[PDB]
């Protein structure tokens, strides 16, 4: 017979996940390169203007 | 020309000079007044300095010796000023160079108390700072109203007598 055997249950287990789930994420890439280019364009301008800044100042000196 | 190199020992000359060459005060002012007051001695001195280094020039080697009169009006035409400075517009010079001293001497670091000197120097001695060799369109970096470079710390005594000075109109 069976008494108490380990047995599963009557409406089975829910299901589990066996496939790949690794879901492609992130910004398609070229908006990581607008924002690239968009930071740097926007630090050249930063900085080529405190050389500007700079070379008055020498002048003042 | 260079510096001293591999050992040098100081050597000084207790001497005096010659009694056909007089007598001429020194400057006697360090480096920080010294650079503060540059303007307003190049607004002042300019015909005697540039008539200094023309006859260094045409002396063609005995500048040395030929020059003397020359560097002596320089010398009194900057004592001239100073003592106008300190006579007059002496706290306001003090602002500046001590701003000067706590940096290295940046100029960029001190524009407040250095508007305040410029207006002092202007309304009683009549000289304004003025850099040359500029286009009218160029703007002078030290009326800029928004610098990109500014100092790391606004000294404390400058800021709070611009703000005053605002307040009283003086600016
Ligand atoms: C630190 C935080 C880590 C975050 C970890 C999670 C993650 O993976 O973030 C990805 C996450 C996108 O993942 P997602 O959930 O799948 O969103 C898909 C988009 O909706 C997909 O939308 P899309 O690609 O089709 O276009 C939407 C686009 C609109 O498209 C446009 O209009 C053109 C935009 C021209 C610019 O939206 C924008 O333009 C937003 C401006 C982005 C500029 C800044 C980029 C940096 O990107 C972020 O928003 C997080 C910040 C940026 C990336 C991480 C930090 C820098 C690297
Ligand atoms: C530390 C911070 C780590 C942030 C981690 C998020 C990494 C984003 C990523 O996984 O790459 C996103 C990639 C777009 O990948 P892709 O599948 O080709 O675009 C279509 C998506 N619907 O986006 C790109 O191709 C550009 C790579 C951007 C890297 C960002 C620099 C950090």
């Amino acid at each position: 017979p069976s008494v108490g055997q380990d047995l599963p249950p009557v409406g089975g287990y829910e299901p589990v996940q066996w496939r790949r789930n690794l879901p492609a994420r992130g910004f398609r890439p070229l908006v990581y390169l607008a924002a690239l280019c968009g930071i740097c364009g926007y630090g050249f301008y930063r900085a080529l203007g405190g050389i500007q800044e700079r070379r008055e100042l020498k002048r003042e000196k | 020309p260079r510096e001293a190199a591999a050992h040098w020992v100081p050597f000084e000359d207790k001497a005096n000079m010659p009694d056909n060459v007089p007598d001429v005060v020194e400057v006697g002012a360090t480096s920080a007044p010294l650079l503060s007051a540059s303007y307003f001695i190049g607004a002042k001195c300019k015909p005697y300095n540039d008539d200094f280094m023309l006859c260094r020039e045409e002396s063609q080697g005995s500048g040395a010796i030929d020059c003397l009169k020359e560097g002596r009006r320089v010398t009194r035409c900057a004592v001239s000023v100073i003592e106008d400075i300190n006579k007059s517009c002496l706290d306001e010079f003090r602002l500046h160079w001590q701003c000067l001293e706590q940096n290295n001497h940046q100029l960029s670091g001190c524009r407040k108390a250095e508007a305040l000197l410029n207006k002092c120097v202007f309304t009683k001695l009549n000289l304004e700072k003025k850099i040359p060799g500029l286009r009218p369109d160029e703007e002078p970096v030290f009326l800029k109203k928004d610098p990109w470079i500014k100092p790391a710390v606004d000294d404390f005594k400058s800021v709070r007598a611009y703000a005053e000075a605002k307040k009283n109109g003086t600016l």
